[PDB]
């Protein structure tokens, strides 16, 4: 039976995915007539099997006691519709209960039955802390129904859905708000209810600021706790040619072969540099075509990626989607770089450990991708204007009103139109379902679920207000614990890899050099140089910058401005002279504060002398006066020693930010090719400030897609109905012809992609950090090292090696972790 | 001198010196941008601006262009002063100075450019044509060999928990 | 009220060892029903209400109530002191990029396209009201009957500008949550200029977001870790 019950289960749950609506009625019935085949061999299996296992010991297994309850509650609705119970949507709980036995895909996995050995424990234990989240978010309905309760009194017909009314419908604008999604706008109608930008108006955004910079933090404990102190505990039972120039050389060509690949104009088919830069193809394909036969003079997976990317780009000196597959010209620079390598293994091998948690995954977005079709199967249809509500009365034409104005009206058709984004198969369920579950464009699922009134019947405004519970159980389920849980599973198959303390305290005895001090002779200026070094001095400095940042923000929109600029501007200056004067600039040059500060004055200087200038007969010099603020983080050590330790990982790790450059590259260009020739015009999401026409545009348009803009609005920007641009070549009649539906995998892809190797860059750089993070301020560390280096340059201002046998009595200067 | 023979430095060096003589052909060229009206065609330049067709003459006419320009001159010959005197008597810290001062000059450089642009925007057509290029190459070489001499010159993020910065060699 | 007198009854004067009122979680609930009295009577001396806004503070006692709570409470704010740096680097790198968008874009979202001789903003059916520039490098205008003129409040009906210090550190703030950080983008470049504005938004999201949430991620998983290995032992 492990592989006869597998086939009744795989043959149930394809007939269940199976539904969509407009179905045929041969499949209505083919799903009616093995919905019950597929329950007596269940009822026949739960037979044939406990007779020959037991009664009593048969149940003990919480698998099993499962088992049994898919038929218990089956066998009622075949004898149940059978009743004049026929409640429409009541049998729609008989039906929405029958694939709850899809769970028995779950059983069939020693890991997917043995992962939840301690979630028993992640949940079911501290749902004591994830009862505070609600505790916070109830809270925070209670404060919004009180300040913008009944406060959206608008004059105009725009409609604003997420608003704090009634209870049910301020908590869903509360989570809106927690999951960061368009809560920019939630904001604009509490500012404006209240006055517009007036002074009380504008205090209302403290609101919207304590609500996400601390119901983050909170949801930062709560799915993370979760998910690093019981995926770490399951780990834990789980436990219990040939030359050097000529590489040097030719990897500086296929970073210029790829370059001319990007920055080509992708529009005109004869333009200028278009064929500049096929004469440097060919002239590129005729350096890389020496080096593979010298390959194979010298000679007879790696060595030999470098042979079908010149045979694909040369065989031309569709036809277009070969084009496509010239993309990877830069990937064969893996094989001629060392750490190029060296990640991609880890990222290969990274993916073989999380490759389980990206299956339960699946199959949950699967699951609540079913429910879903359950629930809105064709209910996601509108009319134009909403008044119609079938589609035969949606024909004709109608007003609209501009500036809700009852006396500036447009004639338009009225059509019947079908959301972008619907609930009809289980296909367009899971890409609906994937666009939720990255917090873009989920209200406006949300909010038209919650109007959905039938299965060929337009909108009903706020028709059944409890669908936001299918909306909201998806999104804590799978965007907030899977999501955290999979962070913790690749943080804790990083941190495995990586006295201790004694270890690392000899070291650093073992390789420390002093610091040089340069205190000066030649008293007469020694007395300059004790006055630039007293602490009076340096808190004076302090405060002389926070009055200069203080005096930079009093400046507004409609001279006193620019007196103290220049008052500073000398000031800042005399410090540094005298400064010089007081190290003579063989010590001042030395501390890379020092170069900084001197860069600062000259830049301002520059600058208060090129406004002169021009007053007598360039504004990014301004910024030299504004950057005098990062020179007041040398006093502060707790901020400036975490900078360093991250700034260290994010240099020591090069070879990772490149594969995401790399990324970015390849996706750049293969959407110029696809889908850059589409017209620009306002309203579509492809319009003259994001589209794919240069290379910069098209990077620019990722790192948008990457952060998590409107990108589900882009990917509809662009599928096979476009404009194409009128300077483009095309045929006569082919206008709307432009752009593909190879979108669909272009971005659900990118995001994906882009998903994991970011992820990637931020787990390395954190557990390459790790015996920082994880450090007891209290015993003994660096620190006090750091401060032993201090003390002992002090009595040893120049270098000078080791110091006389006395001057011992620095050890009387120092405190209990090194007394 | 330990930082002030590298080869990656020397060649920074000599990036520099290119982006002197290439600044230096820039501010003298005065045909780097030429104006169409349509037959009495204009070459511009920092100084003298120039006709032709038969009548060949050059004479002058926005101070800011060509001052700012002396600016980064001077900031040019303030700096290479300092980076030669980097090679005598264990002065190899001077490079740190003299980097910053060449990038400043890249910088008035570069807003002379947007000056002499916005000047071709008050006036026929226009074609930046033989040393405008010059000098948007003459910035880059000179920013950014400023900017890498500086680095190269600083000695080290310290990567490690006893290292640091401002060392004992 | 009645059990606040009741215990303030059963622990000295108000609190003669620092009894009742220093019991923890025990000096809220008597500020909750002292406010609550203070407004019952205010209300019936004038026969406003950011005085009943205080009633939503009830909730706050269940935590009062089980001690289970009171100790998962403290431990979401014994996390909360080692990002105390972070915090401060945060808000100083927002204080720094408010300052040099409100010196470099100090006022230049103003002008846009209007209906020749109205006050009616010229835009097409799915766009945002968005700036202009005549005689200038920003985008011109090319509605049929518009024309570009100032005297514009601003794109989120004047909330989003850098004009003074606090709209400015608003519209950082905004985009540093990457929520709408485009839009800002695609106002400025509209403005001034296509070319160089994406440095400031472009890098403001690479220190800002990506950044602080890699400090962030890094300081808490540690603290986790350090709080497991800890405590396991
Ligand atoms: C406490 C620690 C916190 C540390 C955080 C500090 C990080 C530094 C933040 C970078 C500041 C942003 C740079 C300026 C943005 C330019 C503004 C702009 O594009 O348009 C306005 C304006 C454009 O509007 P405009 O209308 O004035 O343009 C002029 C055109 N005419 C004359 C016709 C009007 O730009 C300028 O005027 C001059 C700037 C042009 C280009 C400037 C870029 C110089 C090179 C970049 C500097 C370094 C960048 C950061 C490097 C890495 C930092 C980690
Ligand atoms: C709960 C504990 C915190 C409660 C404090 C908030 C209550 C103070 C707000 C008072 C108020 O909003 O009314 C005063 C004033 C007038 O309001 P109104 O008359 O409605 O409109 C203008 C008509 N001339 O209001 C105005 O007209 C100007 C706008 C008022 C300013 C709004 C302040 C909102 C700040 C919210 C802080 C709470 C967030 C954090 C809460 C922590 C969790 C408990
Ligand atoms: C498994 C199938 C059980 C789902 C029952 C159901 O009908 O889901 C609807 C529910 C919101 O209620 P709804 O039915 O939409 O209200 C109007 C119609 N009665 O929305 C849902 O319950 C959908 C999500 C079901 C929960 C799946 C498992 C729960 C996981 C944590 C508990
Ligand atoms: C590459 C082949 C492998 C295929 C999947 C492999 C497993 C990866 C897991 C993917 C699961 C994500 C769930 C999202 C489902 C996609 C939505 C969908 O299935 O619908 C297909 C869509 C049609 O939808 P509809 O709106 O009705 O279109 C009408 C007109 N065509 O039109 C489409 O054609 C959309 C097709 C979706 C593209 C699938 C490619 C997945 C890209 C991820 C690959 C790498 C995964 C990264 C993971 C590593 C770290 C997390
Ligand atoms: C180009 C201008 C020169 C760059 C500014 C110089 C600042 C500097 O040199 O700081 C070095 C700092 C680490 O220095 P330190 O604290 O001595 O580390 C040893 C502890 N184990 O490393 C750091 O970066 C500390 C945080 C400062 C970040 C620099 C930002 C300023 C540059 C813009
Ligand atoms: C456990 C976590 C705790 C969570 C932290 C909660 C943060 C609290 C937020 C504090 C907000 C302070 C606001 C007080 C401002 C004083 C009001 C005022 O007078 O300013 C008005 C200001 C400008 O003047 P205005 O009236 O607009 O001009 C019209 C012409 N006179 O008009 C305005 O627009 C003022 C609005 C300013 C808002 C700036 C918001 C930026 C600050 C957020 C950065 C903090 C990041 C925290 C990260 C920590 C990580 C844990
Ligand atoms: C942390 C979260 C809270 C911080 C945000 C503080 C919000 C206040 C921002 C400043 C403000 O509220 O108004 C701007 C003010 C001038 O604004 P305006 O009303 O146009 O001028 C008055 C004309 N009679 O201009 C000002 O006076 C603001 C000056 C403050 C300078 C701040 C820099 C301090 C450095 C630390
Ligand atoms: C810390 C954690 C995360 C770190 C991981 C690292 C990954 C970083 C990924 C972020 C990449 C962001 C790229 C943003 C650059 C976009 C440039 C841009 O948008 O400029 C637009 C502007 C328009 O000009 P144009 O298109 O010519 O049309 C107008 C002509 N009148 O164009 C211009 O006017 C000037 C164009 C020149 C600008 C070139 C500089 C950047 C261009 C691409 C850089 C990257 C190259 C390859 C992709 C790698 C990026 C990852
Ligand atoms: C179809 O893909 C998925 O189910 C995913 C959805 C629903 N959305 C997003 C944004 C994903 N992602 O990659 O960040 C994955 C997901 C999500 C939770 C855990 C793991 C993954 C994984 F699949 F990426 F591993
Ligand atoms: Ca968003």
């Amino acid at each position: 039976f492990y592989w006869l019950v597998i086939l009744i289960v795989a043959l149930n749950t394809l007939s269940i995915a199976s539904e969509h609506h407009n179905q045929p009625l041969w499949l209505t019935h083919l799903q009616d007539i093995a919905n019950r085949v597929l329950l007596s061999l269940f009822t026949i299996e739960m037979l044939l099997k406990m007779y020959g296992l037991g009664l009593r010991q048969y149940f003990m297994s919480i698998f099993n006691r499962f088992d049994c309850f898919v038929v218990c509650s089956g066998i009622l609705e075949l004898l149940l519709v059978e009743s004049g119970a026929m409640t429409p949507l009541g049998i729609s709980v008989l039906r929405c209960i029958r694939l709850l036995r899809l769970f028995k895909i779950t059983k069939y996995w020693t890991s997917l039955s043995n992962l939840v050995a301690s979630l028993l424990n992640s949940i079911r234990s501290i749902a004591s802390l994830l009862l505070l989240l609600f505790l916070f978010i109830i809270i925070f309905a209670l404060l919004g129904m009180q300040l913008f309760g009944g406060r959206y009194d608008f004059e105009d017909t725009e409609v604003r859905r997420s608003n704090f009314d009634n209870f049910p419908q301020a908590l869903i604008s509360v989570f809106q708000v927690l999951t960061g999604e368009d809560w920019n706008s939630v904001m604009y109608n509490g500012i404006m209810a209240y006055g517009g930008p007036s002074y009380p108006g504008v205090l209302v955004c403290i609101y919207f600021i304590i609500l996400f910079v601390c119901g983050n933090y909170i949801l930062l404990n709560v799915f993370l706790a979760i998910a690093v102190d019981n995926l770490a505990e399951a780990e834990s039972l789980t436990s219990a040619v040939n030359a050097t120039w000529f590489t040097n050389f030719i990897l500086l060509f296929i970073l210029l072969s790829s370059a001319a690949l990007a920055a080509e104009d992708p529009i005109r088919a004869e333009s200028v540099r278009n064929q500049i830069l096929g004469y440097f193809d060919i002239a590129f394909t005729s350096v890389f075509t020496v080096e593979i036969v010298l390959k194979m003079t010298t000679y007879g997976y790696f060595n030999i990626l470098d042979l079908l990317v010149v045979a694909v780009s040369l065989i031309s000196m569709v036809v277009k989607i070969l084009r496509v597959l010239r993309v990877l010209r830069p990937l064969r620079a893996i094989n001629r770089a060392k750490g190029l390598k060296h990640v991609v293994q880890c990222v290969f091998v990274a993916i073989r450990t999380i490759g389980n948690i990206v299956l339960v995954t699946t199959l949950l977005q699967f699951m609540f991708a079913c429910i879903g079709v359950q629930l809105f199967k064709g209910k996601f249809f509108s009319c134009n204007d909403l008044s119609k509500m079938t589609e035969e009365e949606c024909r004709g034409y109608y007003y609209v009103y501009k500036d809700g104005d009852p006396t500036q009206m447009e004639l338009r058709p009225r059509q019947w139109i079908h959301n972008d984004f619907h609930f009809d198969n289980v296909l367009s369920a899971m890409m609906s379902l994937f666009t939720v579950s990255t917090f873009e464009g989920w209200p406006q699922l949300l909010y038209r679920a919650i109007d959905s009134n039938e299965e060929d019947m337009g909108p009903v405004y706020n028709n059944r207000v409890e669908m936001a519970i299918f909306f909201i159980i998806y999104i804590i389920l799978i965007a907030f614990f899977m999501m955290n849980i999979f962070v913790g599973f690749v943080i804790v198959t990083f941190q495995e890899q990586g006295d201790k303390n004694q270890r690392q305290c000899v070291q650093y005895a073992l390789k420390a050099r002093p610091l040089r001090c340069y205190i000066p002779k030649n008293p007469y200026q020694y007395q300059v140089w004790y006055v630039v070094t007293s602490s009076y001095f340096e808190y004076l400095m302090f405060a002389l910058i926070m009055l200069n940042t203080i005096c930079l923000g009093m400046q507004h929109y409609h001279h006193i401005s620019d007196i103290l600029n220049v008052a500073f501007t000398i000031i800042f200056t005399l410090e540094m002279i005298l400064k010089l004067l007081a190290f003579k600039a063989r010590g001042y040059f030395g501390d890379p504060w020092n170069v900084f500060d001197f860069l600062i004055v000259i830049g301002s200087i520059i600058d208060v002398i090129l406004s002169e200038i021009d007053t007598f007969l360039s504004a990014f010099f301004r910024l030299f006066r504004v950057m005098r603020l990062i020179k007041l983080l040398s006093r502060a050590e707790g901020v400036r020693t975490l900078l360093w330790t991250f700034i260290k990982s994010f240099q020591a790790l090069p070879y990772v930010a490149l594969l995401i450059v790399m990324l970015f590259f390849i996706y750049a260009v293969i959407g110029m090719q696809m889908f850059g020739k589409i017209a620009l015009v306002d309203g579509t999401q492809i319009n003259r400030n994001n589209n794919f026409q240069t290379f910069p545009q098209a990077v620019l348009l990722l790192f948008r897609c990457a952060t998590g803009e409107a990108w589900q609005e882009i990917l509809l920007a662009c599928s096979y109905g476009k404009l194409c641009d009128p300077e483009s070549d095309y045929a006569p009649g082919e206008e709307y012809t432009c752009g593909t539906n190879f979108a669909y995998y272009y971005f659900i892809s990118f995001y994906m992609l882009c998903a994991f190797l970011i992820i990637n860059l931020f787990v390395a750089v954190i557990m390459d950090n790790f015996d920082y993070l994880t450090r007891d301020w209290s015993i003994l560390g660096p620190h006090h090292l750091d401060e032993f280096k201090a003390i002992w340059a002090e009595y040893d201002p120049e270098a000078k090696g080791r110091i006389k046998h006395l001057d011992v009595t620095l050890l009387r200067r120092i405190q209990p972790p090194l007394g | 001198m330990s930082p002030t023979e590298a080869p990656k430095v020397r060649v920074t060096l000599f990036c520099i010196l290119v982006g002197i003589v290439l600044a230096m052909t820039a501010v003298v060229s005065d045909h780097w941008a030429v104006l169409s009206p349509h037959c009495e065609a204009a070459h511009f330049g920092l100084w003298r601006i120039c006709t032709k067709r038969g009548e060949k003459n050059c004479s002058y006419f926005s101070i800011s262009a060509a001052a700012i320009s002396v600016f980064s001159l001077g900031f040019l010959i303030m700096g290479t002063i300092c980076a030669l005197m980097a090679f005598r008597k264990k002065r190899d810290y001077l490079l740190r100075p003299a980097s910053m001062f060449y990038v400043f000059a890249g910088l008035c450089l570069f807003v002379s450019l947007e000056v002499m642009r916005q000047s071709v925007k008050r006036m026929i057509e226009y074609y930046y044509s033989w040393s405008f290029a010059c000098a948007c190459a003459a910035f880059v070489l000179l920013f950014l060999g400023g900017i890498s001499l500086l680095l190269f010159s600083l000695p080290r993020m310290p990567q490690n928990p006893w290292e640091s910065c401002m060392d004992a060699e | 009220s009645i059990e606040a007198a009741m215990k303030i009854i059963a622990y000295g004067f108000l609190f003669h060892q620092d009894a009742y009122l220093r019991s923890g979680w025990n000096v809220l609930d008597f500020i909750i029903v002292f406010l609550g009295v203070f407004t019952a009577i205010l209300e019936q001396v004038n026969v406003v209400k950011a005085l009943r806004a205080f009633r939503v503070l009830r909730p706050l006692r269940l935590v009062s109530g089980v001690p289970s709570l009171q100790v998962v409470l403290n431990s979401i704010f014994k996390a909360m002191l080692p990002l105390f740096h972070i915090a401060l680097l945060v808000l100083f790198m927002v204080i720094i990029y408010a300052i040099i968008g409100l010196e470099l874009f100090k006022g230049k979202m103003h002008k846009t396209c209007y209906y020749i001789g109205t006050d009616i903003v010229a835009t097409v059916e799915n766009e945002k009201p968005s700036p202009c520039a005549r005689t200038g490098s920003g985008r011109p205008c090319t509605i049929n009957g518009s024309e570009c003129r100032g005297g514009w409040p601003g794109p989120n009906h004047g909330i989003t500008h850098f004009d003074n210090f606090g709209f400015s550190m608003l519209t950082v703030y905004q985009c540093i949550t990457m929520e709408g950080w485009t839009d800002v983008l695609y106002w400025v470049n509209d403005a001034i200029g296509n070319e160089w504005p994406w440095i400031y938004f472009v890098t403001l999201i690479l220190l800002g977001s990506f950044f602080i949430l890699n400090l962030v991620l890094g300081v808490l998983s540690g603290e986790f870790t350090k709080e497991r290995e800890k405590a396991k032992s």
